[PDB]
DNA sequence: ATATATATATATATATATAT
DNA sequence: ATATATATATATATATATAT
């Protein structure tokens, strides 16, 4: 959504919503557009969810750390000690 | 033709720097603070920078270095600035350095590195203008000579103002028939402004279906060319261009192996390495470890974008066949050494800051990046789509 | 017979930086800081390489090597040059070297390199004309002894240039009488340009099939030959060939329990990485039972990958060819796996190589030849002007 | 073997070791050492009371040694029958026990 | 495909063994 | 006598190379 705009992170998505709104009518989405949230993680004891859980999750915290900035996910582990046994 | 190199924004006013005076009387306390420890010194010059001053100093005869390097935090600590790192071997000169980080650290932009008189003379389809240096001279990279290249850097660092910063060094200086690129992205987002120009021959690969698609293209077009050049006692595209070159100017061109012309410079841009191979998985590591190890003859040149590049992301096989290191500032040490083979990369400020790692140099060329906002790269990017057509080999 | 050593490029006329005199002001700026430094040296001699330049110095009696190699750091920026190295052995006399980086490299053409006593007389069917030495002497190594080699390197970092180099060496002085070339390039690029010349066997191998037939027919050669040699009671290929000249010569032509003198076979593998990705368990075997036994019968092996690691040769294989050259490989890990050293992280990139001979561990570093694209065409045809493409059919 | 730093020479008896380990890399004296050795078997014992069995996976490298009347059984070359000949010398020493 | 074993680089802590 | 220089042990992290 953010791509099908031509802005590259959120904050200047919001901008843009912001601005056009301020001219009247907000953006058509690939109903009517809004301003975004900012999605965040809270994974605590990211120590024990990769033992109850283990290889499932991993790539998608992966995926998370590695592609999640620009769109607003962030992320906060908590960890008692994160060693690569951990993390 | 080539879009002027005026499209960009002009030459940023110099933000408050280091009058003479000021130097002048850093320089003399260091000498003072280096005579309390018992070192007679001379400071010699003094190079103001974009980031970091580098105090040129002259030991007295018979001063080992190490007295100096040990000294280096007393330094920071007699001095206003927050760390001092010292320089032991200045290449080319008896001083020894002193750096010092500036409080007002500037930036450094694009227009600067371009028209500088090395990007405008350097004769080469494919130029790659990183930035200016500590000094401020500006680092011009060849990358037909690398000739693969391996951005990373952590979330943050600007390892896509920089990818965009060589991208706009490729479009300056090329027309459509002389470099022809590759673009792929996982995130949708960072090389999908790219799309409509005449340089790509498809579109920016976007869909993560598709890049195994544009990468098995990448490999037959490879092969095409590498069999192309076998039928002509070439073992290069140097070679290649220059007996076709020399057929057209004899007057009488070579024929197909129809009528054959210059080959261009195919550059496979590949941001976000990590997170294709984590959806793609291993459709894509057979293809990139093939265009490793082929495609430096037939003109097919590499650059990716990580995140700590390691096997975990980039087997062995393609981090051997890349030379060309480029890292921003990374977390840890252990992760700087998976980039660099040396731990360098973790005292970098950031917001650009790299350390060029050429191919087997065991001090990788500090350079301060080049910022190139976006209305920069929409403006190159409309620039194109009217100087020459959209193209887009369908087969693929 | 063989062609006249005029087919190559002569040498060339360089810039020459360190003329005599700046030699000798170096010599006297190093003993002045050495002395500085309180070590009282005499430099006696200066060997000015191709890219570096061993300053042997004779340290006074009482004066520790390790007083000397705990200065680099500090001879570096004395002498203004890049970095210092002191060598704490030269083999035979009392003297330490060190070694200054020169401001330019200087390209060593392969006409330099066969112009030396060591090529001509030596008396050997295959020898290899590596390089200059960083003293400048000519590096001439015997083929028929070390006896397998394994080429590896980056790419861009002159395998195939260091390929050319070594048969050359064998066209320029060995009749096709006296040794024979099976050429299997998979990348049918850096050994195609060696057709139909009277040396080679089979045709210059890309049908990956014709290249396992082809090591079949190698493995099959080398077990007559180990037949003919046992049931006449010779040793190896020398005292075979030295017997049946005698016999000969002596009015005694022998019959084959008439009789010839054998040729001895180099066969070269260019890119052995895609053979291994095409016809590999096909080939395991054969080059692990070839690099295995094949010294006494004269079928010797020029592998030349880009990263030895186990998938590509596995241990058997690179266990039993123990003399191998490394090419500029970009990390350490690499180093690690062609040579079993550092070393090869740190080379200057075109031509530069570790060529570890056989017994010892030291590497003996020697800089590459050149031979161009068109410097290879005119010995190839003044070449065949002299013979015919005398191939062997049943080979594929 | 040869001598000591003193000059005067070293000669040990085989079956008091009673087994030995070469080893070295190349051009060393690995091969003339073999040779000195089995030439000291030669000149000393009879077939009648020694004999011998040569396993070299680099072939001809010990068929020098052929003829020999205490040659168990030819120069074995090969690889697959390496492992053979050695299970028939541990079904000798099973019967030498015997 | 996915767990081990090895070698390496790097960082601390600890003595000895030389410079000043 | 006291500040460094060199070796060693222990723990972490990574890349190869083996085995299931
Ligand atoms: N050369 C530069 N000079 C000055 N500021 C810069 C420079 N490069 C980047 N910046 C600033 O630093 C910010 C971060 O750079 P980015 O390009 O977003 O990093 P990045 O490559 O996107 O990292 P990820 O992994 O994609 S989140 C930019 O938005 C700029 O504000
Ligand atoms: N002695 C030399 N002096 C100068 N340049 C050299 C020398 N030897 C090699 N080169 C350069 O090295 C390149 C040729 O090396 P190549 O053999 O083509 O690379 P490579 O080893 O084949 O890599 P791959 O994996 O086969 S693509 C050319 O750019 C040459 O100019
Ligand atoms: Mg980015
Ligand atoms: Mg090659």
């Amino acid at each position: 959504l953010m791509a099908a705009m031509g802005v590259r992170n959120l904050a200047g998505f919001n901008r843009k919503v912001k601005d056009a709104e301020e001219a009247g009518t907000p953006l058509t989405d690939p109903p009517q557009l809004s301003t975004l949230p900012t999605i965040v993680v809270v994974v605590d004891e990211f120590a024990d969810m990769m033992m109850i859980v283990g290889k499932k999750v991993e790539e998608l915290i992966a995926r998370i750390a590695q592609k999640a900035r620009a769109a607003g996910i962030h992320l906060i582990l908590a960890t008692q000690r994160p060693s690569v046994d951990v993390i | 033709t080539l879009p002027p190199l005026s499209l960009l924004d002009p030459a940023e006013v110099k933000q408050k720097s280091y009058s003479p005076e000021s130097l002048e009387a850093m320089s003399r306390l260091l000498e003072i603070k280096l005579k309390e420890f018992g070192v007679e010194v001379s400071v010699d010059s003094v190079h103001p920078g974009p980031v970091i001053t580098r105090f040129e100093i002259q030991p007295a005869a018979g001063v080992k270095v190490s007295r100096i390097s040990n000294l280096a935090k007393d330094l920071a600590r007699s001095l206003a600035v927050i760390s001092v790192r010292v320089v032991e071997v200045i290449p080319g000169k008896t001083t020894v350095g002193i750096e010092i980080p500036n409080e007002d650290r500037q930036m450094v932009r694009f227009s600067e590195v371009l028209s500088s008189p090395e990007y405008d003379e350097h004769k080469s389809t494919v130029p790659l203008a990183l930035g200016h240096d500590i000094g401020g001279r500006p680092i011009i990279t060849d990358l037909a000579k690398m000739p693969h290249l391996l951005v990373a850097g952590t979330t943050g660092s600007g390892k896509s103002v920089g990818v965009n910063a060589m991208l706009l060094s490729i479009l300056f200086k090329s027309t459509p028939s002389e470099a022809r690129l590759i673009m792929i992205d996982p995130k949708m987002l960072e090389l999908s402004i790219y799309e409509g120009i005449p340089h790509l021959l498809c579109p920016v690969v976007t869909d993560m279906k598709e890049a195994a698609n544009a990468l098995r293209w990448s490999v037959a077009e490879m092969e095409r060319r590498y069999r192309l050049m076998a039928a002509m006692g070439v073992r290069n595209l140097a070679g290649f261009n220059r007996k076709v070159k020399d057929a057209e100017e004899a007057g009488t061109p070579l024929t197909d192996p129809p009528q054959l012309s210059t080959l261009p410079t195919i550059v496979v841009v590949v941001d976000e390495f990590a997170d294709m191979m984590m959806i793609v998985g291993k459709k894509v590591e057979e293809l990139i470890a093939r265009i490793a190890q082929k495609a430096r003859a037939a003109g097919i040149h590499l650059i990716l974008a990580t995140q700590r590049p390691s096997v975990d992301v980039i087997t062995g096989l393609i981090k051997a066949n890349i030379p060309t290191r480029i890292a921003f500032q990374v977390s840890s040490k252990i992760d700087s050494r998976t980039i660099l083979d040396q731990g360098g990369a973790e005292q970098l400020l950031g917001h650009g800051d790299m350390l060029y790692l050429p191919p087997g140099t065991g001090l990788p060329i500090r350079v301060h990046g080049a910022f190139v906002s976006d209305d920069e790269v929409h403006r190159v990017v409309e620039a194109w789509k009217l100087r020459g057509a959209p193209d887009y080999i369908e087969d693929i």
